[PDB]
């Protein structure tokens, strides 16, 4: 409706609270496996952030899986940095991790992260 | 907070 | 980390996408029953927004329930307005619904909504 | 959008 009021902080508060659920392992429903490193998460958060997880969890068979194995070329630290970004809006982009973060964001289909990586890399050359 | 969006 | 960059729109985008999942009935895992009106939702979103649902879904028995029946004194339109607020940050507060919205927000333990209702009511008198 | 938080 056009008569709505809006609580500016609501979306950020929701995200902070979803990250608290993740930290306390509350109602996490999938394990993402990256070269034997395991990450517990919520399928809905993964889907809301990534084109790859959205395609995975809308599949009629894959939606029922409790474990998803990522391509072995995917770097676990790169995945971890992206999983933290999904739950917090914060991206720990560093010189020593930028290539793995960009490669993982391209695989996960996270266009905004890909864009900032391309900008940081182009500025370095 | 609350605002007119 | 202190070296993090932040994507300002991320939290709002996540919330918009969780509401798209709700609209398309994707991975909804609970039905909230309010005087025979039914509302499909995601337990994690309900918990991230409401002190009542956080207490419910952290309970070792209630966490497994796929249906939660609310007190019969709860108004379904009031609940619907609050469920939309949870997923969008927007509250459709109107003269004809403010009392039911405030009563439902007090029951759901949604303090920010209670606060704005108290302000709108005090301004009317 | 990206900012220094
Ligand atoms: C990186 C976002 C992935 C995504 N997440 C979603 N969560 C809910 N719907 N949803 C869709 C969606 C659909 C149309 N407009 C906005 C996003 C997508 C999507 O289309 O991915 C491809
Ligand atoms: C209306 C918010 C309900 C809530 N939602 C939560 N989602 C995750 N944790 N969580 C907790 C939580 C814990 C400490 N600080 C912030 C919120 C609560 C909570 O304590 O509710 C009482």
């Amino acid at each position: 409706a056009d008569s709505c009021i809006q609580f500016t902080r609501h979306a950020s508060d929701v995200l902070l609270n979803l990250n608290r659920l993740r930290s306390r392992d509350i109602l996490t429903d999938v394990v993402i496996v990256v070269s034997r490193e395991q990450f517990r998460a919520h399928k809905t958060v993964l889907m809301a952030c990534s084109g790859l997880f959205y395609s995975i969890f809308t599949d009629q068979l894959k939606c029922n899986l409790s474990v998803i194995n990522l391509d072995p070329e995917i770097n676990p630290e790169g995945f971890c940095i992206l999983l933290d970004f999904m739950y917090t809006s914060r991206l720990n982009l560093r010189e020593g991790n930028i290539m793995a973060v960009m490669a993982t964001a391209m695989y996960l289909q996270m266009e905004h992260v890909v864009d900032t990586c391309r900008k940081f890399i182009k500025a370095s050359e | 907070a609350w605002v007119i969006p």
